[PDB]
């Protein structure tokens, strides 16, 4: 399976280079922007410069309308780098210009080519502007028309995990990290499979044409690692606005090392099924990390949540 | 990297106490590693609660150096550790 990750925009950009520098495993990273300076600056490997004319390569003035135009120009340049993927992750901080109206355009040339298209996006912080927070909401509904799954992480929901004395530089690195965990938490099930493996087909059958989705994660250690992590994942603040008993599909990733106990897999499984509708498609698998010992990570993606 | 600082703040001949900085985001627990440098010792490691910023590493030899490295296990990231070597 060929998995392409595409950070469109200023926010999206720095997020995927955080995923290039920290490295995501068995995945190909792409930088998309209008501002040509960022492309030279960022260290990703494959930069895509859209809108070279209708922008002059001088950014989208925080203006979504030219965002959609700069990419409604180069759909064939997007398609050129896109052709052949099986799954694409589009990563953008919503609210700007480049990554607000052009991410739905990338979503559609990909979804047109029949790629499995999963958008992973931030809602801006309260302190950022009513206009950003309304720019973001409007880009998320048109993006909602050209994706199989949309994961929205409201950056405000990180204030509940961010200490005070916190610099805004830190506040956006924290959001960089959650965009990454959302992609890594799903990709690794395809690229780093474990003994209870999920095929690409099983991801597709749980993410294809499902609309809105949210995700939570949790890590624990020791005797009770499996029950503490799953609970940390179910009660995550990035999942607390949804009602997991009402999603058409739950996808669960247990990242563990070789010492994962049979009864622990059973435990995570049975606790997820206890909060999920009896009709939801529940896909529970493992991804292997041989560096992990007596710890455990549980990621949960509720898909089609309303 | 998380933590971003990790320095020895107090020392005896047979034990150190390292003190890291406080996270921008909530850590569940820290994974503290130390084993022989190259010598395939089982490393052993140990864990401390996420609320802590120091840790006592005890029963050391005023001699051989080890692989001091603090892992931050956080539900909200998977950032890479911070490290040091020390032979007392
Ligand atoms: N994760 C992340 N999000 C960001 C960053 N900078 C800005 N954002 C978010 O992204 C939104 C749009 O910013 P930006 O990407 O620069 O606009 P664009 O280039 O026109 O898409 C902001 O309202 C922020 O919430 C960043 O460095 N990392």
């Amino acid at each position: 399976a060929v998995i392409k990750v595409i950070g469109v925009g200023g926010g999206g950009g720095n997020a995927v280079e955080h995923m290039v520098r920290e490295r995501i495993e068995g995945v190909e990273f792409f930088a998309v922007n209008t501002d040509a300076q960022a492309l030279r600056k960022t260290a990703v490997g494959q930069t895509i410069q859209i809108g070279s004319g209708i922008t002059k390569g001088l950014g989208a003035g925080a203006n979504p309308e030219v965002g959609r135009n700069a990419a409604d120009e180069d759909r064939d340049a997007l398609r050129a780098a896109l052709e052949g993927a099986d799954m694409v992750f589009i990563a953008a901080g919503m609210g700007g210009g480049t990554g607000t109206g052009a991410a739905p355009v990338v979503a559609e040339v990909a979804k047109d080519l029949g790629i499995l298209t999963v958008a992973v996006v931030t809602k801006p912080f309260n302190f950022e502007g009513k206009k950003r927070m309304a720019f973001a909401e409007q880009g998320i509904t048109e993006l909602s028309k050209h994706v199989d799954s949309l994961i929205t992480i409201p950056n405000d929901k990180l204030l509940k995990v961010l200490g005070r004395g916190i610099s805004l530089l830190d506040a956006f690195g924290a959001a960089n990290d959650v965009l990454k965990g959302a992609v890594q938490g799903i990709a690794e099930l395809i690229t780093r499979p474990g003994l209870m493996n999920v095929d690409f087909a099983d991801v597709r059958t749980v993410m294809s044409e499902m609309g809105y989705a949210m995700m939570g994660s949790g890590v624990a250690s020791g005797e009770d690692r499996a029950e503490e992590a799953a609970e940390m994942a179910i009660s995550s603040p990035l999942l607390e606005d949804i009602d997991l008993s009402g999603a058409r599909g739950v996808l669960v990733n247990i990242t563990a090392g070789f010492d994962l106990r049979l009864d622990e897999f059973e435990t995570v499984g049975n606790t997820i099924r206890a909060f999920a509708s009896d009709n939801a498609t529940v896909v529970i698998g493992t991804s292997l990390d041989p560096d992990m010992n007596d710890e455990l990570r549980v990621t949960v993606v509720a898909t089609g949540i309303g | 990297s998380v933590p971003t600082k990790l320095e020895v703040v107090a020392a005896t001949p047979t034990s150190l106490l390292i003190s890291w900085d406080a996270p921008a985001v909530t850590v569940s627990y820290y994974r503290i590693t130390y084993g022989e440098t190259g010598g395939n010792s089982p490393v052993q490691e140990f864990t401390v609660p996420g609320s802590k910023s120091t840790a006592t590493i005890s029963g050391l030899s005023p001699g051989v150096d080890y692989t001091i490295t603090v892992y931050a296990r956080s539900a909200y990231h998977r950032r890479s550790p911070i490290s040091i070597n020390y032979r007392t």
